[PDB]
């Protein structure tokens, strides 16, 4: 979680369409955050492993990345765009119980 | 019973068949009142003040007129344009006069909480305070569409006679009161 | 008359009696437990 | 009916392992034994959609499949539950039935996809602003709104309204004042729970005072969050303004937010006049914010008293002495022609008709 | 979930619905025997009013057990989840 | 469209979350990069004691 994720992201930093040159998209930094649950109102609250055990849920934390890309102009930036979610091993660095 | 306020008519819509071919370019060339902007639309639009109305004419020989406060006034304006076209050099006739629509409005002089109306009438009342400020209600007897606002004023449309407007008004009035 | 479920976190009695989604009335918790039965049960002390 | 005694008291019952149908009045067995698949085949189960098994999913036009793929993408990038996406695509397919929409231009179908997702989201009570969905599309607000009205009129389906509390709960977490980010001084950080409580009771006050009806809720929610944020610490926060807070919060406040603020100040003045301490202290627009908790502790009776002096739009509260004056009766039409001189203006003499062809050329 | 259906003779629930509480779920602390229902679940037939059919959760087991606790919860998509703990 | 599109509109989120949860839950790891299919990687924790 701490280093290899960033190494992979660096290994795949840049993407560019062969059609219409001068357009591209670059990744800058990627984080993993803390575990949480998506309730039914586009809002989140933190969880504990036992609540996940009871509710047949998954104990995971969101993956977030900051991005740099172009649309007409190149000066478009996003800072905390999420990509997905990663399961969390218990008593790891990002867990609640540590 | 009535609240002492009658629905006043605001608009009248009527049409009549002129019964002949006309040249819009000729009308724009001769009449002291005409459009012809074929780049946008190929038609001629009239208007007079006695009655206060606007009419629109085509080469196909149809007339559409609107703007009066009473149906008879609309017919008077229609006959005035018929006279104008007859003296324009066209063999116009005032044939098949038909009344299409009218608009009216009224008030109840007490505030209206739209939330209760939508909660009890959603099946025919559409409430959406994001785009259109007011509330939309479509009535079946007669085929009337109604707009309601918090101020208590109501707009009525879709009828053919003032009797329909009055009757729809008194149909809805108990609902407006409670 | 309406039935009571005990919240799993603050243990404040809640009544649902509806399709209302589960959520505590005081705290934000989302787990509820049924109350114990009122009928008596007989055991053999063996 | 039991074939032996004719009684209708048949009961389904199983002995230790044998399922059977027994006449509970004479003991006869009318049907015994079942044939059921086991695990050895349970592991092999496949699935075929019946539409596929019936030849459907083959008449789907390229544009129709593209549109439903757009529906899936829109539904899924928002991380909505799968049932939402399934219902959305079902409604899209159902609306595709009529000829009037399958014959339509691309932006019309785009905004139809958007409003389809929007309505299915409404059906689940889920709060979601139309502006955000317009942002996720390539369309403008006006055409989207017009087409949404057209489709709701066409289908006449149920459209549950947006519950204000749900908008408040969704919107409150969006702001970034709950974390000690380096971009914001820690002076402004507050517990979010008290924030939500203060805001939802403030917007309840706004709602019951006729402020919210017929107006955009978002600016009202923003103003309520304002009154909270100043109320929890007037010691320093009273000096800030709208632009400052929206800057730190990184939010685009609506223009009518200031007017909504002003009118809710009018309301809290009307609300403060009742209280003894406030009405003696001679408070003002700015100074009142520090007593918000005091007023809302006893809201209901005081607002009921304030009703007996309601709220109506200020524009028509200018004391109109005349209301809907009766116009004069002018339905008379004359006999056949009230005049002939009006026609004596509608024609041009040849003097200028001749030269009517050489300026527009 | 439907409440227990009462007997036409005894003013009391039928034997299969002996332990169910007034809402259709067992009451913690009771003793459950073989073939008695745990939840009185009914499902619509959509697969003018829609017909239902009954698929109650019958307790299968050779020996009696005691209900210790019952937990009710829900997910984001309105799927009510019910769990029960049984003791021997 | 002549007007330039923006990629943010298409940034999907299922194909990572579902990939990870499936790969961990079912226990099979299929990788087209090296043509390796591994089975039995994960086991349910045992709570007999
Ligand atoms: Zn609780
Ligand atoms: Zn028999």
């Amino acid at each position: 979680i701490n280093v290899e994720i960033k190494k992979i992201m660096k290994a795949n930093e840049k993407v560019t369409s062969d059609a219409d040159p001068m357009w591209y998209l670059k990744y800058l930094n990627i984080y993993v955050g803390l575990p949480d649950v998506e309730e039914s109102f586009n809002v989140t609250r933190p969880v504990s492993p036992h609540e996940c055990r009871l509710r047949d849920m998954t104990y995971s934390a969101p993956i977030t990345v900051d991005i740099e890309y172009t649309r007409g102009s190149q000066r478009i930036i996003r800072n905390a765009l999420p990509i997905g979610r990663m399961p969390i091993m218990l008593r790891s660095s990002n867990c609640v119980l540590t | 019973g009535p609240s002492g306020i009658v629905p006043q008519l605001q608009n009248i819509v009527s049409t009549v068949n002129l019964g002949c071919k006309l040249d819009l370019k000729t009308i724009a060339l001769r009449a002291r009142n005409a459009e012809y902007n074929p780049k946008r639309f190929a038609a001629v639009i009239m208007r007079i003040r006695e009655p206060r109305t606007t009419a629109l004419i085509f080469s196909s020989g149809k007339m559409v007129c609107t703007g009066a406060k009473s149906e008879e006034q609309s017919r008077l304006a229609a006959r005035k344009y018929a006279r104008v076209v007859q003296k324009l050099g066209f063999p116009a006739k005032f044939l098949d006069f038909k009344i299409q629509n009218m608009v009216g409005s009224c008030d109840v002089k007490f505030p209206i909480r739209l939330e209760g109306l939508v909660l009890t009438h959603q099946q025919f009342s559409s409430y959406e305070p994001e785009l259109f400020p007011g509330l939309i209600y479509r009535m079946i007897k007669p085929r009337i569409v109604l707009l309601i606002f918090v101020s208590g004023k109501v707009v009525l449309t879709g009828a053919k006679v003032r009797a329909e407007i009055y009757e729809a008004f008194e149909n809805i009035y108990p609902i407006l009161k409670g | 008359q309406p039935m009571i479920y005990i919240c799993g976190e603050c243990h404040t009695e809640n009544e649902i009696k509806s399709r209302d989604p589960i959520r505590c009335r005081e705290c934000g918790y989302r787990i509820m437990y049924k109350k114990r039965t009122k009928r008596l049960v007989v055991f053999d002390a063996r | 009916r039991c074939p032996d005694c004719g009684s209708t008291e048949l009961v389904e019952d199983s002995h230790y392992s044998q399922s059977q149908l027994v006449c509970s009045d004479c003991g006869c067995v009318v049907t015994e034994g079942v044939l059921t698949t086991t695990f050895s085949d349970e592991g092999n189960l496949r699935e075929v959609t019946y539409s596929r098994s019936t030849g459907e999913n083959e008449q789907v036009s390229r544009s129709q499949q593209r549109g439903l793929r757009r529906v899936r993408d829109l539904c899924r990038v928002l991380q909505l539950p799968p049932t939402f996406e399934d219902t959305a695509v079902a409604y899209y397919q159902q609306a595709y039935r009529h000829s009037g929409i399958r014959a339509a231009r691309l932006q019309k179908k785009e905004v139809l996809v958007g409003c389809c997702v929007l309505i299915t989201c409404r059906q689940h009570n889920w709060p979601l602003t139309m502006g955000a969905i317009c942002t996720l599309l390539y369309a403008d607000l006006d055409v989207f709104s017009s087409t949404y009205m057209q489709i709701v009129k066409l289908l006449g389906l149920d459209v549950p309204s947006l519950c204000l509390a749900e908008l408040v709960k969704t919107y409150c977490s969006s702001f970034k004042l709950f974390q000690a980010s380096p971009s914001v001084p820690a002076k402004y950080v507050e517990d979010k729970e008290k924030m939500l409580s203060r805001t939802m009771q403030l917007v309840e006050l706004a709602n019951e005072t006729w402020l919210v009806t017929g107006r955009h809720p978002l600016p009202v929610i923003t103003a309520a969050t304002f009154l909270a944020w100043q109320s929890l610490q007037p010691a320093d926060r009273l000096s800030c303004s709208l632009a400052r807070f929206c800057k730190l919060a990184n939010v685009d406040l609506p223009y009518p937010a200031s007017s909504r603020l002003q009118e809710l100040l009018a309301v809290l003045l009307r609300m403060a006049e009742q209280l003894a301490w406030l009405r003696v202290l001679r408070l003002d627009k700015r100074s009142v914010v520090k007593h918000i908790g005091d007023l809302l502790q006893h809201r209901q009776s005081l607002v009921r008293s304030a009703f007996r002096d309601l709220l109506l739009p200020p524009c028509m509260l200018k004391s109109p002495k005349r209301i809907c004056p009766v116009p004069p009766v002018s339905t008379v039409t004359g006999d056949e022609n009230i005049s002939d001189s009006e026609i004596e203006q509608y024609l041009r003499t040849p003097q200028e008709v001749r030269d009517f062809q050489r300026a527009q050329a | 979930v439907m409440g227990p259906m009462l007997d036409a003779a005894t003013r009391k629930p039928i034997w299969r619905h002996e332990i169910l509480d007034a809402d259709g779920i067992c009451s913690p602390g009771e003793k459950v025997e073989n073939k008695q229902v745990l939840v009185n679940k009914s499902m619509p037939t959509v697969t003018q009013q829609p017909q239902y059919k009954d698929v109650p959760i019958t307790y299968k087991g050779a020996t009696d057990s005691y209900i210790e606790k019952v937990m009710i919860s829900s997910n984001a998509e309105d799927a009510f989840l019910i769990k029960m703990l049984l003791r021997q | 469209r002549a007007a330039q599109f923006d990629v943010v509109k298409h940034m999907r989120q299922d194909q990572i979350t579902n990939g990870m949860v499936n790969a961990i839950s079912t226990g099979n790891w299929s990788l087209k990069r090296f043509k390796m299919d591994r089975q039995g990687v994960t086991q349910v924790l045992s709570r007999l004691s």
